């Protein structure tokens, strides 16, 4: 979950009522696109959120009334407003950060010199 | 609750009925910003004593796009029967002149009058036979008196109500202080005044509106589904409406015995014959004749209000990961208390207020905020302030750490920098 | 109280049931019904 409305769910029902009531969203305002689905028979349901938190645990009231799920979510794309992190540097990281500069253009030159 | 506000207590009338705990009733009005959508809103009350404070929160639950029922009536299935009483002259003796008043009530011809289960419906005279054709033996013509009913057998029963507009509603829990919790769909659209208890909310911010073509709903009362229509409604069945007949009583829309409900001239197709009538009808089903489509800032102002009136510890005991998500890392703390009490606002928290309720028991209440170090200091939750402060690391939206890929390629990016330079100067001067 | 100012025909929403009638209504505050510009 997040931006993006697809989401993994798999939930079962166990009931034979043909008519199916409503469903519900999951934490910071969702519309669940999936709220009623036939429940005759044993047919497992996969909704979609955006949900995209750790645990994810949500309820629906038509007939479930509330139930407790639990979850654990851990690495999406790497996009963000800020840059990098702060670090311990003191002069032990940075020195290892910084390496000669001329060796990446050696390489370069050998390449010329076959080139030619 | 990230938004919190507390009350104005400039209105003080309160009276001591006991001396232990104290009495207050005060009223006025109140101004918040709606919350997003999932979440609850809380609302701080405020004494000039110090112990005893009480709070209320407002949840809401969805946003959607509905219109109020500005009226309802309910539809009936028609069917147009009909019989006739077919007597000739000088064996009913009616009159050369067929009379023009009639009585569509009694029908003293046929058991003079008692309940017609037609609703209103018409009458008349019809041409004659005369003669041994028809065997009564008068050459003089005859006349026929006609019924027309209309009649539900098995009845399917829409309500119905023309909105005919499109404003957004929102999902509103009610918690009263005292404990009490109303539901109510509020029109917060529109200036509303849902009345409950005391207090009473109105309109919240019309962030975005659409618009929609003349449709209203068609509902039924064995909810077999839900049906959307061009759905025409009046006081009165205009012509190629969806509803004809409009009856404003559910127990008396199965037959038709309620006078609310008005008829249709000549809407029965009544036609006659050279010994007695026959029935027809023109009338339309709700189905496939005027279809389009197939069903698959908040506040509240203040009343007369009922508002009631030691020892306590913070005792933090984790920290959760969140800054700028819209939700806030969720942050427990295991207090215990003597008395049934309430938590207030942590001066150096510095981002929002606390609604905090305890039991008489060592308790412990989560609560979402975000901040992008931890300070956490300077709270006056309860009976006296504490000082308590944690030490945790923050989560916020950031790049993969798992395998810091993009360190490679920062090194790769910084390649031949002074190299160009070095290249651009020497041309620099031939250029210039 | 004052007569000057008149009703709309059936306008509070008056419904009733098997013991005793309950109130509703169809009314439309100023704000968010009919607006389309806000000074500052």
């Amino acid at each position: 979950g997040g931006v993006r409305l697809i989401t993994l769910t798999s939930e079962l029902k166990s009931a034979t009522v043909c008519a199916s009531h409503f469903c519900s969203s999951a934490t910071s305002g969702k519309k669940s696109t999936e709220i009623h689905f036939h429940s005759g028979s044993l047919v497992g349901k996969a909704a979609i959120h955006v949900k995209g938190a750790l645990v994810d645990g949500t309820e629906f009231t038509f007939e479930g009334s509330c139930m407790f799920p639990d979850g654990c979510n851990a690495d999406c794309t790497f996009c963000r407003e800020f840059l990098k992190n702060p670090q311990c540097y003191p002069a032990k990281k940075w020195l290892f950060i910084i390496i000669v500069i001329l060796l990446g253009y050696a390489g370069l030159m050998l390449l010329t010199n076959v080139l030619k | 609750c990230d938004e919190m506000v507390h009350a104005d207590s400039k209105l003080v009338s309160c009276r001591q009925g006991s001396g232990n705990m104290k009495e207050c009733v005060t009223t006025g009005r109140a101004l918040l910003p709606a919350v997003n959508p999932g979440q609850e809103a809380c609302l701080h009350f405020t004494a000039p004593g110090s112990p005893d404070s009480k709070c209320l929160k407002i949840k809401v639950k969805r946003i959607n796009l509905k219109c109020k029922k500005s009226s309802s009536y309910f539809v009936p299935d028609a069917r147009s029967r009909c019989t006739s009483v077919r007597r000739c002259r000088w064996a009913g003796d009616c009159q050369s002149g067929c009379p023009p008043h009639f009585t569509s009530n009694s029908f003293s011809d046929d058991w003079a009058g008692k309940m017609d289960r037609a609703g209103l419906g018409f009458s008349g005279c019809s041409d004659g036979c005369g003669g041994a054709a028809c065997g009564c033996f008068n050459a003089a013509p005859s006349c026929i008196f006609w019924r027309k009913w209309v009649e539900n057998p098995h009845g399917i029963i829409w309500k119905v109500s023309p909105c005919a507009a499109w404003v957004p509603s929102a999902v509103i829990e009610l918690t009263m202080p005292s404990g009490e919790v109303r539901t109510f769909h509020p029109m917060s659209g529109i200036p509303t005044q849902v009345f409950k208890g005391v207090s009473v909310t109105y309109l919240g911010s019309d962030m975005e509106v659409s618009g929609l073509t003349d449709l209203c709903e068609i509902e039924e009362l064995k909810s077999k589904k839900l049906a959307l229509a061009p759905c025409n409604q009046a006081g009165m069945g205009v012509v190629g409406k969806v509803g004809e007949i409009q009856c404003s009583s559910e127990e008396s829309a199965r037959t038709i015995k309620k006078d609310g409900c008005i008829w249709n001239a000549d809407l029965v197709g009544i036609e006659l014959r050279v010994d007695d009538a026959v029935c027809y009808s023109k009338i339309t089903s709700v189905e496939a004749v005027a279809n389009y489509s197939a069903i698959p800032d908040i506040t509240a102002i203040r009343g007369s209000f009922s508002v009631n009136y030691a020892t306590c510890t913070g005792e933090v005991t984790n920290v959760s990961g969140c800054y700028s998500c819209m939700t806030g890392a969720k942050v427990s703390i295991k207090l215990h208390s003597s008395k049934n009490s309430t938590a207030h606002v942590r001066c150096k928290g510095d981002e929002t207020a606390f609604s905090v309720l305890e039991g008489v028991h060592s308790y412990t209440v989560s609560l979402s905020f975000d901040h992008a170090v931890v300070d956490e200091q300077c709270q006056l939750n309860c009976g006296g302030h504490e000082s308590q402060v944690t030490l945790k690391g923050n989560l916020i939206f950031l790049d993969v750490p798992k395998f810091v890929d993009g360190s490679y390629m920062q090194t790769y990016h910084s390649t031949v920098p002074t190299g160009a330079n070095i290249p651009s100067p020497t041309d620099w001067l031939n250029a210039l």
